[PDB]
C-alpha cells in the first residue's frame, strides 16, 4: 500500500510521469518519490530486523 | 489547448505510429503511451462494458 | 423498499457540461377523464 | 500535429507545458481548444500562474 501511495505528488507511476512530465522537470518530484520509498523500505527492515 | 486526462478512456491520443498487434517475441512494451511490466495473455475475468 | 443488496452499474456516461440545480419528474394518464395506476 | 505547423512563417511557439517533442506520445481525454484575438505585448499575460 505504501508502494501504492502518491507520497504527495502528482502519480504513483513513474512511467506516467516520464511519458506526461517534461523530461528535465520531475527530477524533484521521483526523487521524492524514491526517497519515501526508501523510508517506508527502511522501516520495513528495522521492523523485521 | 489543454491536453489532460479524465476518468473516460482517452479517445484521441498522438502516437498514430505504425499498428501491430505482434507478439511470439519477449524484449519489453509499451500501452496506451505508457511504458509498464507484463505479458499481455488470455483474459477470463469478462469485463463490463464501461 | 426490499430488504437486499444490488450494486448499479454505470449505465451511460453524459458530458452534458451545464448547470443543473433542480430536477422534475413527468408522469402518465392512462386513457381509455383518465386513470393512474400505482407509482411509488 | 502537422497540418496547425509547418505551414505559415514560424509561430511564437514560446510556452512552458507540455513537451513538443513529447506531442507524438501522449494520450489526452478531451482537449479545450479556445481562440482569442490581443494586442502587442499582451501575450506574456496569457501564462500560468
Ligand atoms: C449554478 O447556478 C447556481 C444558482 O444560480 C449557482 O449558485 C452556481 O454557482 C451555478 N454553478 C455553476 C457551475 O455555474
Amino acid at each position: 500500500k505504501q508502494l501504492s501511495s502518491k507520497f504527495g505528488a502528482i502519480s504513483s507511476v513513474l512511467n506516467d510521469i516520464f511519458s506526461r512530465l517534461d523530461p528535465p522537470e520531475a527530477e524533484v518530484q521521483i526523487d521524492r518519490l524514491i526517497t519515501g520509498r526508501l523510508q517506508s523500505l527502511q522501516t520495513y527492515v528495522t521492523q523485521q530486523l | 489547448l489543454s491536453f489532460e486526462l479524465l476518468h473516460a478512456p482517452a479517445t484521441v491520443c498522438g502516437p498514430k505510429k505504425s499498428t501491430n498487434l505482434v507478439k511470439n517475441k519477449c524484449v519489453n512494451f509499451n500501452f496506451n503511451g505508457l511504458k509498464g511490466t507484463g505479458v499481455l495473455t488470455e483474459s477470463n475475468k469478462k469485463f463490463l462494458p464501461f | 423498499l426490499p430488504q437486499g443488496f444490488s450494486a448499479l452499474e454505470p449505465l451511460v456516461d453524459l458530458p452534458i457540461g451545464i448547470n443543473i440545480t433542480r430536477f422534475q419528474t413527468l408522469l402518465a394518464l392512462h386513457r381509455s377523464g383518465w386513470t393512474a395506476g400505482a407509482a411509488a | 500535429y502537422s497540418v496547425l505547423y509547418n505551414l505559415a512563417p514560424f509561430f511564437t511557439f514560446k510556452c512552458y507545458g507540455v513537451s513538443p517533442t513529447k506531442l507524438n506520445d501522449l494520450c489526452f481525454t478531451n482537449v479545450y481548444a479556445d481562440s482569442f484575438v490581443i494586442r502587442g505585448d499582451e501575450v506574456r499575460q496569457i501564462a500560468p500562474g
